[PDB]
RNA sequence: CAUGGUUGUCGUCAGCUCGUGUCGUGAGAUGUUGGGUUAAGUCCCGCAACGAGCGCAACCCUUAAGCUUAGUUGCCAUCAUUAAGUUGGGCACUCUAAGUUGACUGCCGGUGACAAACCGGAGGAAGGUGGGGAUGACGUCAAAUCAUCAUGCCCCUUAUGAUU
């Protein structure tokens, strides 16, 4: 069912996909808990000067913390997780069925 | 860290054939640019010309030709301003294993022969019977070092 | 019986086991010596069981991962060193004395930005 | 020498972000709306005691959260000015819904406060050491630790511009710990633009 | 045995003159050691655990006998002049009374109180510095 | 020994560019025997007070600055020349001092003095280990003589009466 | 070369200050010096100084060995119908990919006297700020940008702005 959890901090991923393992167990769910993805980093390397230098610069990169979560049991009971949008801060959720 | 002390000199690996630390070092100073294999199997095969020509075997003939490189005497510069400023100096056992391999290798590159094949091991023979062209600089740094004997 | 080290250099992983019967490595399902190119650093590879004398003993077969051949090599010496302290568990001193079982001590530099590739300052003119 | 912006060490490590939402896809055109959004409401507001804002994007009920030192005035009376400026937000925008306001304690320690109250105390031109002493003494006195400020060109009124920096307590700005924050304004003072820095811990 | 305050060590160089900044250190003394009887000591790093305790040692050196004194005394007692001219010097700026045991090589000027006994010999001090201990303990009764 | 001249808002002229060589040039080219360098002359006007000259001309060891704030930029070059030649000055009589004279080449028992003094025995001892000493050397305060305590190597003490 | 921002630079250079007290008619001094140690004004002794701040170490990130949790698109010793579908099972074990436990002169011996260090061991995978990054004190150079911006003053307005 792959349900796909990326998001830019670690302890907000690891913190919504705590909801989706328990707001899933509660129900008859047989789910294969959240495994890590590689991060997919990006690394910019501007240069720090207004007007001139090279040959000192600042690097600046941003972090995408990728996880899954699957279910192999789907209940009416299990979609009530699925439908129940939470946790809608810093996080997607792309639901695949 | 060459001022707060001594710097810690590390341990090499011996060679698997002939069972030797000097011949590993010789592998290393041959290796031009980073390249291990392509100038270690020239030194493999610039020591059976080395046995063919002589009926020892090259492990012998190797110690045997470098003490005919490894000078005794050289010059370390004092900064004494008007004074000949050249001090004849005896050598550190460490650098007196090291200043014969460099000879060695530095006056087989200028040889008549294109291949290393036999530009090595031409130079080692000649080192084998006391002649040569890297022979004959020790011999330049022994009157050099020992006509300016006015500073031991 | 298989007793299954790891041993990692270089960026490079490589997991061994141990099936008893005599010294034969067969890296990634083929013969080391069309594997490994030039066969010198092959009996500086042996040096781990050598102190332990076991030559006739293990075949190991590796499956090795990445890295090159001087990375490859100097990881499954270090990758038996791991499965020998399970094959002689009081054989440790002598491998903790002479070599392989250190570590995966040091890879390659970072390249600084204002710079040509990892610490070599580019040169200029003007002293 | 050349300081870095303390904030810059320290966002996500002991900090954490003026804007929380996440767009992997058009992530470019959808960033511009963040920013049109700190221009207008830096426009209408007008120092109304605003530190600073966040946003954060859900399901297109964009939320906006401001601190406002002074509040109620961007309520109005009793929910009057904050419907006021949703009656232009969600139009400079689609949705702007759940457009919201929370609260502060302590209005001149958060250091957007500090150097803007302060700022607006050199277009009357007076006296611009006590204008510094009056951040330092009243810092420690409601509950800070460590307090530091400067003003950097056209000091005084003269040609020459100087640097005059005041400070006491424990400023660890080399400490990741350190909840350090700082703040610049642009107090023009119609002989070219004065720059005021401050810095507050704790 | 008099129940008064003693010094060991050197003289920390204004503990009657600066104490406006000895007694803030007084008050370190009465609190570090009750810092760690409680808690907030097993969450410290094991190196900071020294040097709080580095610290600890180091005030009940010098600072050991005024652990229990938090004001100005009225009178001082010295040993020797010559060697503690610090706090003698600290003495006569605060109109302090001055008691102490001088010989050849001391001054007797600046000690209004004069005891002119022996100094390095331990009995010259010991049955001499124990009776003018003792001439406090039936002043009280 | 050439000259990367640039004006801050002057044209240059060809004037200036013979004058330069006359006294920057030629009056420091019999200095540095062996020479091999670049010259810099900055000329940066500035409309409220004047102009000024920069010339800058490193070398192997010591690099030779100098400036002047005047708005002649033909008198000014006169103390420009003035400054660097006092400074090659500096550098050579700081190497021409190679000219210097230099010809090429029991048990000790350490006394500790002490003065005698009269003192009880349980005072020597307690000076002794003030001291750590194995040995204290006294006159007896009753019997009058010389007395020597000593640590013995029971690690007791004796005493001698010399 | 009227400025705000912003960056090189000496330079990763180890320094720069303050409270209170003392000394000096005072400008000031001490603290910051002396003894020997360190990468370091880093610690330890000795001294009319006692403490405090900014730097330095550390906290941050990454790399080096492990554990626990969760094992797919990832990784297949043991099963084979290997075109290899790495497929069937799941092998989840190793590996890998991510959330955390641990290295500090903690621990010994020197003769070395206690004064911290240094020197040599063992203990872990790792050893003496482990390797590297980020971070650049007070300040110097009217250093570099009114062409990223922003604005004091000056100048331009059938143009010094426009459009091809």
């Amino acid at each position: 069912i792959r349900i796909r959890l990326k998001a830019y901090d670690h302890r907000v991923i690891d913190q919504s996909a705590e909801k989706i393992v328990e707001t899933a167990k509660r129900s008859g769910a047989d789910v294969s808990g959240p495994i890590p993805l590689p991060t997919e980093k990006s690394v910019y390397t501007i240069i720090r000067a207004v007007h001139k230098y090279k040959d000192s610069r600042e690097q600046f990169e941003q972090r995408t913390h990728k996880r899954l979560i699957d279910i192999v049991n789907p209940t009416p009971k299990t979609v009530d997780a699925l439908m129940g949008l939470n946790l809608p801060s810093g996080v997607d959720i792309e639901i695949k069925l | 860290m060459p001022r707060k002390g001594s710097v810690p000199k590390r341990d090499v690996l011996p060679d698997p054939i002939h069972n030797s630390k000097l011949v590993t070092k010789l592998i290393n100073k041959i290796m031009l640019d980073g390249k291990r294999g392509t100038a270690q199997r020239i030194l493999y095969s610039a020591f059976d010309l080395v046995e063919q020509r002589s009926g020892r075997d090259a492990l012998e003939v190797f110690e045997e030709a470098i003490n005919n490189i490894m000078p005794v005497l050289e010059v370390k510069a004092r900064r004494v301003g008007g004074s000949n400023y050249q001090v004849p100096v005896e050598v550190r056992p460490e650098r007196r294993t090291t200043l014969g391999l460099r000879w060695l290798v530095n006056y087989a590159r200028l040889r008549g022969e294109k291949t290393m094949e036999d530009r090595l091991a031409n130079e080692i023979l000649d080192a084998a019977n006391n002649t040569g062209g890297a022979v004959k600089k020790r011999e330049d740094t022994h009157k050099m070092a020992e006509a300016n004997k006015a500073f031991a | 019986v298989e007793y299954r080290g790891t041993g990692r250099r270089k960026n490079s992983v490589a997991r061994v086991r141990l099936v008893p019967g005599e010294g034969n490595i067969t890296v990634n399902n083929r013969d080391v010596r069309e594997y490994l190119p030039f066969e010198s650093l092959i009996l500086d590879l042996n040096q781990p069981f050598d102190v332990t004398e076991t030559k006739g003993n293990y075949d190991v077969l590796v499956n090795v991962h990445g890295g090159g051949f001087t990375g490859q090599a100097q990881a499954i010496r270090h990758g038996i060193a791991r499965a020998l302290l399970e094959a002689d568990p009081e054989y440790r001193g002598s491998l903790k004395r002479a070599g392989l079982l250190t570590r995966d001590p040091r890879m390659k530099e970072r390249k600084k930005p204002g710079l040509k590739a990892a610490r070599r300052s580019p040169q200029f003119s003007k002293r | 020498g050349q300081k870095i912006n303390p904030i810059g060490l320290r966002v996500g490590i002991i900090r954490d972000w003026e804007a929380k939402w996440y767009a992997e896809k058009d992530f470019a055109s959808l960033l511009h709306e963040d920013l049109k959004i700190r221009k207008f409401i830096d426009n209408e507001l007008k120092e109304a005691s605003v530190s600073h804002v966040e946003i954060e994007r859900a399901a297109n009920r964009i939320n906006i959260a401001i601190h406002t030192g002074k509040p109620g005035m961007v309520i109005g009376k009793g929910g009057s000015e904050i419907e006021k400026l949703r009656n232009k937000l969600n139009a400079l925008t689609d949705k702007k819904v759940h457009i919201n306001v929370i609260e502060i304690k302590k209005v001149d320690l958060d250091a957007r406060l500090v150097a803007e109250n302060i700022a607006r105390q050199l277009e009357n031109r007076a006296s611009f050491r006590r204008v510094q002493k009056q951040a330092i003494t009243r810092a420690m006195k409601l509950g800070a630790k460590g307090i530091k400020t400067q003003v950097s060109g056209r000091l005084g009124g003269a040609d020459i511009a100087r640097a005059e920096q005041y400070s006491e307590g424990t400023v660890p700005l080399h400490t990741l710990r350190a909840d350090i924050d700082y703040a610049h304004a642009e107090a023009d003072t119609t002989y070219g633009k004065l720059g005021v820095k401050v810095w507050i811990y704790r | 045995r008099a129940g008064q305050f003693y010094i060991n060590q050197r003289w920390l160089g204004g503990l009657l003159t600066n104490y406006k900044t000895i007694s803030k250190r007084i008050k370190r003394i009465s609190e570090i050691e009750k810092m760690e009887e409680d808690g907030l000591f097993e969450v410290l790093p094991k190196k900071e655990v020294v040097e709080l305790k580095k610290e600890y040692d180091r005030l009940i050196k010098f600072l050991g006998g005024i652990r229990d004194m938090k004001s100005m005394p009225q009178a001082l007692f010295v040993v020797d002049p010559r060697k503690e001219r610090n706090a003698i010097a600290e003495a006569r700026k605060l109109n302090i009374p001055i008691v102490g045991i001088v010989d050849t090589n001391c001054d007797p000027d600046e000690i209004d109180y004069v005891i002119p006994a022996n100094d390095d010999a331990i009995r010259a001090v010991k049955l001499l510095t124990a009776k003018m201990a003792d001439a406090i303990l039936e002043g009280q009764q | 020994i050439r000259f990367e001249i640039h004006g801050d808002n002057l044209t240059i002229t060809d004037a200036i560019r013979n004058y330069i060589e006359e006294k920057i040039g030629k009056l420091e080219r019999y200095f540095n025997d062996v020479p091999n360098a670049v010259a810099h002359v900055k000329v940066k006007t500035y409309s409220n007070s004047a102009t000024k000259i920069e010339v800058t001309i490193p070398l192997k060891n010591v690099t030779l600055r100098a400036e002047e704030r005047n708005d002649d930029l033909y008198a000014g070059i006169d103390l420009i020349n003035n400054k660097l030649e006092r400074q090659v000055r500096k550098y050579k009589t700081r190497i021409n001092r190679k000219s210097r004279d230099r010809g090429d080449q029991i048990e000790i028992i350490r006394s500790k003095e002490f003065s005698l003094k009269p003192m009880d025995s349980e005072e020597a001892v307690l000076q002794m280990n003030l001291l750590g000493h194995d040995f204290f050397v006294f006159t007896d305060r009753e019997t009058d003589g010389t007395s020597i305590v000593y640590r013995r190597k029971d690690g007791k003490y004796g005493l001698i009466q010399t």
